[PDB]
DNA sequence: TTTTTCTAATGCGATCGCATTAGATTTTGTTT
């Protein structure tokens, strides 16, 4: 005959095995049938059945895309045809008619001109199988006298979700138990004994319906609203942590059921691993960094020799691994042997150490070159006869097998190594050397994967009004959903009923307040407060932060300090007052020098800087500076060309254009507009020098200055740019600058750089104060700011400024004034004045 | 049936028949209370369902507060006898392009580019342009003109080919004309207009790369959504069959791309059975530089007609509920000569900036301690006026994620790992509250770092492989332990062994390294110990949301990316995330206070050249990226005629007078910032203005405002060589650590956490 | 050791060009 047994958990698939033994099967999933024989061989599908009856996806995806390109469309869709987002709306129209058995001619009876063109495209696709029309073809193939007699018992076991073209592959063979469960989408058998739900949980479900419960269960249903998305993700990781640790139900008994895992369930699994709670857990194979370590050795072997940029990627990878501060120790110890005065690149020097043997200096950096020689000898002396040969000749893979044992950081890192290393071996055997390279815990999950789990504790997250009733419309161009029903709030309410059915111990429904949906208020009348803005946690780095917050505050202090005493006795980093941040001490608090015969050494370019802020001086000098700043090394290439005494005007321009190509500019339209801007900055010099050659006379160019300005006695060290000699015997001072914006005349005579050069001209190293110029190459001619000759009174007014400032570099606790240069300083984030 | 009686002036907006309708909602009259009482009347009296309702606002804050009064007044409508859809403007066009997106063929897979990642994509189409730009400027200064024309062509719907022929028929009126008396300045006007047409092939290679990657902008959304409605008249047909009552809020800020999208769809003369209501006042239209449409309040009534030629009606709805008199007599006189709203001050002038802050810190501390908000135009200006009020004793809430001292110690120390040449993020580490180095041990690491270290050779440095004597390889090789102190050598060795471990976790996946550095640091335990007990357990809000931006980004190289991405966010975005509080005196700006109310309101700095902000103002004839008004939409913005000029004394007199009309019009956008500041009061009001500034050599007086408000209050306290004060700082826990040291429902947790620690 | 913005004004003098420079270098949302 044909019998049927139409609630959650009520003993249906367990009853179908008792009939399947007492006389001595169809599940619908390749995972559900694994456990289905685990209950049969302990007592003792559809899409895999119609395949054998017809025996006795991206390849499919490209076929629609190619025929759309060559092609009775209504001519409004003619721009859309060359796209790749029209080949998915058209693919899913032919899929929602194959599940319902509609001929391509049968769609043409429905016409609405848009469906008639799909009705012509579908019969054009037959003339040119898949995993969708497999059941629909075995029904069209149908032997049935031999087939139906071969079977003594038919057990379909799951008919609540089963397509109508699959409903007539069973009914053709219609022994014949038709089990089903008619709510959560012939003699009749009903069931009421839940067998898998508490009477508090079962009354929550059937309250929403407008079957009894297991009386041996103890259950509770609760609803908790949070106040922010961050606080909502913490009380979940609280509740999964209270329950395992205080109550005691283990992991792999808890689950977080979400509506849709991209919108919520990916941002929530990050905010829940941080609280110590495990998640059982995607990425390509080419982007896997441990996989492409050894694929480069394939890439090098198929080209005969290793390049420059492809050989540094082996040092920054897992084969021979260097940190970023032992490249800087290799590069200094490889430019010391091949010591050309303009030194080479680092790619061109790295090949000459792998190939031959560098024997000038190597102690520990030779071992990191042997494990690159020995791999690149096994690549020289089927390709998988060399893949494993290159693998084994390295010292690699004997590391992590002696390191996947221990380690919480390297431990999962070593397991993802071999799981990505082995998954690249199996891509090689499926190819069968240039072709192999050219071709290459809590279960958080959705509602449609939450139908095959036991799950004591269940948390339904994200039950808010934006996404649990999806008001997100699904209109389109082709109009699929208007076709799917001619050929919703109440529908999504079943999913919230079919989610709470999987919980036997407890149910937690969680939203935010971003509003509560009108489903959570319908739980409150059957369930057993303001929203939470600051939620309690049970992490050991969460208690020690709160206990320290009350014991350092403007009764509870005596309670908290006893708890921090027992935390510090076993571990818990952050509890001992030897580990607090506000309880550390300075290292020295001793001055920079003593023994008062000491003589400091100034320099005239850092003397306005040292009267402007002394903390700025201590941390730009003595390390701490952002880097190279290419506008400096162009403005110093010009000071070199101008400083030569025997070159003409065309001699200088030709020597700048030859060297300019080695300057790291992006935007090669800007590397040309900065050369023509710096050709004219050499024209402006010789136009100026010949204009004032009648007034001044050169003495020397780029003079080193080193003497004793005062005798703590100061010491002046610098390089004067270009010293001149006036017609009255005086000695003016020229400081050629390459900026655009000149300094004002009110600041042109308090200029602390020129006022130390002419102070060094007086008293030896002449002996007249002379003057001072400041020539701005860049912006009649090049603008110049002038400074007067010195008096015997303004000298002493300036000599006390040098000596008073030079003693502010000695002692500790430097001043930090707020200047006009705060907006352009590197050391700003560690400034106490900010 | 359960509420208050409506006003007689509100009994015409509520009982208005279906059809287009305008409400000129004045200052503080509460256009949300009197709007949910029309969704109810258009349901209880028939005419709709509660699922045929659409409500559109700009911000998402003013959208979530409209669900909470539609849903409330409808649950009490079902008490005596489907939910309405409320969404923003820019999220209503993302919906409109996922359904009908393939007609005008834009992909439905199209990701929305962020402000920071949009800058990352146009910087690389400027640094890879094969040509001869010949522009005095730099890259990273001409890619902020690409992003400001292409954000202003996709806002007036120009299509990039009308811009190529604008420099002609003005460059010939300068040369082909004769004088009446090229002038060397009018050529400089003409230099900027031959600069747009040199960066038209730059912004058109930006659009062709935003289609080979299928990504868009927020202003690119309304460009494609505006065109689709006008081109295909079937989109509006299937939207007037779904929504039968539509609400439009703060419509005075609606631009021009949001105007011909909402006028082709919802009734440009389409269906008279649709009840359509747009609200907003023309007199709080304070933006003007962001959505910029000076129309939409005059050109609404002739734009949404009765479909038979008759224009729509317009309703006054002017009443003030959260506003007392004697603060209306000012605000009606401010907006005079520019129906006056009717109901249902202490002016001053000091001669020092630092002492005028004492005057407002008197009243803000005398009425607080006797038993309020300060509206400052510039945020940078707001910071100083929080220490002059902290010393008085009033708690202060002034309203950058990358400048938070727990995130900024995690951006750095993630930069010492990657590149040991950023030296400015080594002094952040060595001088911070962990391992406090002294001055003598910093200056002895630098001597170690030097001892480890011609035109053809100067260019040899400043190469990418150049050896520069950095500090961070004197940590990993400090030398001999006789240069440091015995306390300062024990920390360098310790620091070295921390970085050698963290640099091996560098080829690992990227959000598993930001959560690994943060554990080695003392973060998430020192971030909560610096939080008061009254907060709760909340300490790590803005440190968790850093790591919900590293893992969104890395869906990552950790050296090439996150250091180029975070540093481009500092300049371009000035902080990726602000981070909200639990939520005193609020010292918010004048743009962040649109829609709020307080008790005592202080508008502190009404000096000249400060509130009006006349300085740093430019128009279309002195910069390239400013879109001339011949083709600009809503062309207000008066355009020079160019056709009545036959002498050079005529031309440069048109230009020098059109340059005053386009700047008179920016003084008019200032008086609308008084009116959106004065009326935010509910009680007494504090107006003031200094005389001597802060960094001048010549004083600036009061503005045109403070010289006018003295004549308004009189027809009023009589409060009517700068400075050389230089701020500088020399470079409980000790009480609390006595208790924890001398000791050796919180107690049940510690006994539970030790059940996992003492059990393998 | 020494180095690095740009605009639009505000005054000059033989109207308008060349020069100095003194004031600043705004405010700020909008999808999944
Ligand atoms: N008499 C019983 N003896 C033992 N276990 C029982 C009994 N009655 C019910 N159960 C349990 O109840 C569960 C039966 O699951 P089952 O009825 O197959 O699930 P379902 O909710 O009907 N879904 P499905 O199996 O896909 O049809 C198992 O965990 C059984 O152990
Ligand atoms: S911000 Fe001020 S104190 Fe700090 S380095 Fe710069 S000038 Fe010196």
């Amino acid at each position: 005959g044909v019998v049927r047994l139409l609630g959650p958990g009520t003993g249906k698939s367990s009853l179908l095995v008792d009939t399947a033994v007492q006389h001595i099967l169809l599940t619908g999933s390749a995972r559900l049938r694994t456990a289905a024989r685990a209950a049969i061989t302990a007592r003792l599908t559809v899409h895999s059945y119609a395949f054998a009856v017809l025996r006795l996806s991206a390849e499919q995806d490209g076929i629609i895309r190619e025929l759309l390109a060559g092609d009775g469309w209504p001519e409004q869709l003619w721009p859309a045809l060359t796209t790749a987002g029209f080949a998915t709306e058209l693919r899913d129209l032919m899929a929602r008619c194959t599940e319902r058995g509609v001929d391509p001619i049968a769609l043409q009876r429905l016409g609405r001109p848009e469906w008639l063109a799909a009705g012509r495209f579908a019969q054009a696709y037959e003339q040119i199988l898949g995993a969708a029309e497999l059941v629909g073809a075995a029904l069209e193939a149908l032997l049935l006298d031999t087939e139906r007699n071969r079977i003594k018992l038919l057990l379909v076991d799951d008919a609540q979700h089963l397509d109508p073209q699959a409903a007539r592959l069973v009914r053709a063979l219609a022994l014949t138990v038709i089990a089903g469960d008619p709510d959560q989408s012939h003699p009749a058998i009903t069931l009421t004994q839940s067998y898998r739900c508490a009477p508090e949980i079962a009354s929550a479900i059937t309250g929403l319906g407008q079957w009894t419960g297991n009386p041996q269960r103890e259950g509770t249903v609760t609803v908790r609203l949070a106040a922010s998305t961050h606080a909502e993700g913490t009380m979940i990781a609280d509740a999964l942590r209270r329950a395992h640790l205080v109550d005691g139900i283990p992991w792999s008994q808890m689950a977080v059921i979400v509506r849709s895992v991209p919108r919520v369930g990916t941002a929530l699994a990050r905010a829940l691993t941080a609280a110590g709670v495990p998640v059982q857990d995607d990425v390509p194979v080419g982007r896997q960094p441990a996989a492409a370590a050894l694929l480069t050795v394939l890439d090098v072997t198929a080209t005969g020799h290793l390049d420059a940029d492809s050989a540094v990627a082996l040092l920054t990878g897992p084969i021979g691994r260097v940190d970023p501060v032992t490249l800087r120790q290799l590069r200094r110890a490889l430019r010391r042997a091949d010591g050309s005065q303009p030194p080479r690149d680092f790619g061109d020097l790295l090949v000459d150490a792998i190939e031959r043997e560098p024997k000038g200096l190597s102690a520990e950096h030779a071992r990191t070159l042997r494990r690159l020689r020995a791999v690149l000898t096994a690549a020289r002396r089927d390709p998988r006869y060399t893949l494993w040969q290159a693998w084994h000749a390295s010292g690699l893979q004997r590391r992590w097998l002696a390191a996947s044992e221990r380690g919480g950081s390297v431990g999962a890192q070593a397991d993802r190594d071999l799981d990505a290393v082995t998954t690249l071996f199996d891509v090689a055997d499926q190819y069968v050397l240039r072709g192999l390279v050219d071709h290459v815990a809590v279960a958080v999950l959705s509602v449609h994967g939450a139908l095959a789990g036991e799950w004591d504790f269940v948390v339904i997250a994200g039950v808010q009004e934006g996404l649990w009733p999806n008001m997100i419309p699904r209109g389109g161009v082709l109009g699929t959903q208007h076709l799917v029903d001619v050929l919703l709030v109440a529908e999504e309410r079943r999913l919230l009923m079919a989610a709470m059915g999987r919980a036997r111990t407890r149910v937690m429904i969680t939203a935010v307040d971003l509003l509560p949906s009108p489903f959570c208020a319908e739980i409150s009348a059957w369930a057993t407060e303001p929203p939470l803005v600051a939620p309690r946690v049970l992490a050991p780095s969460a208690l020690v932060g709160r206990l320290r917050a009350v014991v350092c505050a403007p009764d509870a202090r005596a309670c908290a300090a006893a708890q921090l005493a027992r935390l510090a006795a076993a571990g818990v980093p952050g509890a001992d007052p030897s580990q607090w941040h506000a309880m550390t001490s300075l290292t020295t608090e001793e001055p920079l020098w003593s023994e008062p015969g000491h003589v400091v050494t100034l320099s005239p370019s850092t003397l306005q800087m040292l009267t402007d802020c002394p903390l700025r001086w201590l941390l730009e000098r003595h390390g701490g500076d952002d880097g190279r700043d290419v506008r400096s090394t162009v403005g110093s290439l010009v000071h070199a060309l101008v400083s030569e005494p025997g070159k003409t005007e065309s001699q200088l321009v030709n020597e700048l254009e030859k060297v300019w190509d080695d300057l790291p500019y992006d935007a090669k339209w800007y590397s040309d507009n900065e050369l023509a801007r710096h050709r004219a900055m050499l024209e402006t010099f010789t136009r100026w020098r010949e204009d004032t050659r009648r007034q001044l006379t050169e003495v020397a160019t780029e003079i080193p200055v080193e003497g004793i300005v005062v005798e703590p006695g100061v010491r002046v060290r610098g390089r004067l740019d270009r010293l001149e000699r006036d017609e009255a015997g005086r000695l003016v001072v020229v400081a050629l600058k390459t900026g655009k914006s000149p300094v004002t005349k009110d600041d042109a005579q308090n200029h602390a750089q020129l006022a130390m050069y002419q102070l060094a001209v007086a008293a030896g190293l002449g002996d007249e104060p002379g003057g001072g110029k400041l020539v701005y190459l860049g912006k009649a001619g090049a603008t110049e700011r002038e400074q007067d000759p010195l008096t015997p009174d303004k000298r002493a007014e300036w000599l006390e400024t040098v000596g008073e400032a030079a003693a502010a570099t000695a002692g500790p606790r430097f001043v930090a004034r707020v200047n006009n240069g705060c907006a352009n300083c590197p050391v700003r984030s560690s400034c106490p004045a900010q | 049936l359960g509420l208050f009686p409506p006003t007689d002036e509100q009994a015409a907006v509520i009982a208005a028949p279906p059809g287009p309708l305008v409400v000129i909602a004045g200052a503080g009259a509460g256009k949300t209370e009197t709007m949910a009482a029309r969704v109810v009347w258009l349901v209880a009296n028939g005419f709709a369902t509660p699922s045929q309702v659409l409500g559109l606002t700009f911000t998402r804050k003013a959208a979530g507060q409209l669900l909470r009064r539609v849903r409330t007044r409808l649950a009490r409508l079902a008490g005596a006898g489907e939910s309405a859809t409320v969404s923003t403007y820019h999220a209503f066009a993302g919906t409109l392009l996922r359904e009908h997106g393939l007609l005008l063929p834009v992909e439905p897979d199209t990701r929305l580019l962020s402000e920071t990642e949009l800058w990352q994509l146009a910087y690389d189409v400027v640094c890879a342009h094969p040509g001869h730009l010949d522009t005095e400027k730099t890259p990273a200064a001409v890619t902020a003109m690409v992003l400001r024309l292409s954000g202003a062509l996709a806002e007036h719907l120009v299509d990039t080919d009308q811009l190529r022929d604008t420099h002609v028929e003005l460059e010939r009126l300068v040369h082909t004309l004769p004088a009446g008396p090229p002038s060397q300045w009018l050529l400089r006007m003409l230099a900027t207009q031959t600069e747009r047409t040199e960066l038209v092939p730059l912004i058109d290679a930006l659009h062709q790369r935003m289609r080979a990657e299928k990504v868009m902008d927020f202003g690119m959304q309304m460009a494609a959504a505006a065109r689709l409605a006008a081109r295909f008249p079937q989109v509006g047909e299937q939207l007037r069959q779904r929504f039968r009552v539509v609400l439009l809020d703060e419509y005075q800020d609606t631009g021009h791309a949001q105007r011909i999208a909402l006028s082709s769809l919802f009734g440009g003369g389409a269906d008279d059975g649709l009840a359509l209501t747009a609200v907003g006042d023309p007199i709080q239209s304070i933006y003007g530089w962001r959505g910029a449409s000076a129309t939409n309040l005059p050109r609404f009534t002739t734009d949404f007609p009765y479909s038979d030629g008759t224009p729509a009606p317009t309703l006054e709805l002017r009443t003030s509920w959260r506003n007392p008199p004697s603060t209306l007599h000012v605000a009606n006189a401010v907006s005079e000569e520019a129906r006056a709203l009717r109901p249902r001050i202490r002016c001053a002038l000091l001669n020092n900036v630092a002492a005028e802050r004492d005057w407002v810190a008197d009243h803000l501390a005398r009425a607080y301690h006797g038993a309020a908000a300060v509206l400052v135009r510039r945020n940078a200006d707001a910071a100083p006026m929080a220490e002059a009020l902290t010393a008085r004793g009033v708690p202060v809430e002034v309203v950058g994620l990358l400048a938070v001292p727990e995130v900024a110690d995690l951006v750095a120390m993630l930069r010492l790992i990657a590149d040991p040449t950023a030296g400015s993020a080594v002094m952040r580490i060595l001088t911070g509250p962990r391992w406090r180095f002294g001055a003598r041990d910093i200056a002895a690491l630098w001597r170690r770092a030097v001892e480890l270290d011609g035109t053809a050779d100067i260019v040899a440095q400043a190469a990418p492989d150049a050896d520069t004597a950095c500090v961070a390889d004197a940590i990993c090789d400090p030398g001999d332990a006789e240069r440091y102190s015995p306390a300062g050598y024990e920390r360098i060795v310790a620091l070295g062994r921390e970085l050698t471990m963290l640099r091996a976790h560098l080829g690992h996946p990227l959000p598993e390294l930001v959560a690994e550095v943060r554990r080695v640091l003392g973060l998430d335990a020192e971030a909560r110990a610096a939080r008061p007990v009254a907060a709760g357990w909340a300490g790590t809000e803005n440190l968790d949301r850093f790591s919900d931006l590293v893992s969104d980004f890395a869906g990552g190289a950790s050296v090439s990316a996150l250091l180029a991405y975070l540093d481009a966010a500092v300049e371009v975005e000035n902080g990726l995330a602000p981070a909200e509080l639990t939520v005193r005196v609020q010292i918010l700006t004048v743009h962040a206070a649109k829609g709020l109310e307080w008790q005592v309101v202080a508008v502190p700095h009404l000096s000249a050249r400060v509130f009006p902000s006349t300085t740093q103002a430019r128009t279309w004839l002195t910069d390239a990226s400013d879109l001339p008004p011949l083709l600009r939409g809503d062309r207000g913005v008066p355009v020079l005629d160019t056709s009545d000029i036959y002498d050079r004394k005529i031309l440069s007199d048109k230009i020098s007078d059109h340059k005053k009309s386009l700047d008179q019009r920016r003084v008019d956008e200032e008086r609308r910032l008084l009116y959106v500041a004065i009326t935010r009061a509910e009680d007494t009001l504090l107006l003031s203005g200094h005389h001597w500034g802060a960094t001048e050599s010549k004083p600036r007086g009061p503005s045109e405002f403070l010289c006018e408000l003295k004549t308004i209050l009189e027809e009023e306290i009589e409060h009517w060589p700068l400075r050389d004060q230089v701020v500088e700082a020399l470079w409980h826990v000790h009480r609390g650590a006595q208790l924890v040291a001398a000791a050796m429902g919180w107690a049940a947790d510690v006994d539970a956490l030790l059940a996992e620690r003492e059990r393998p």
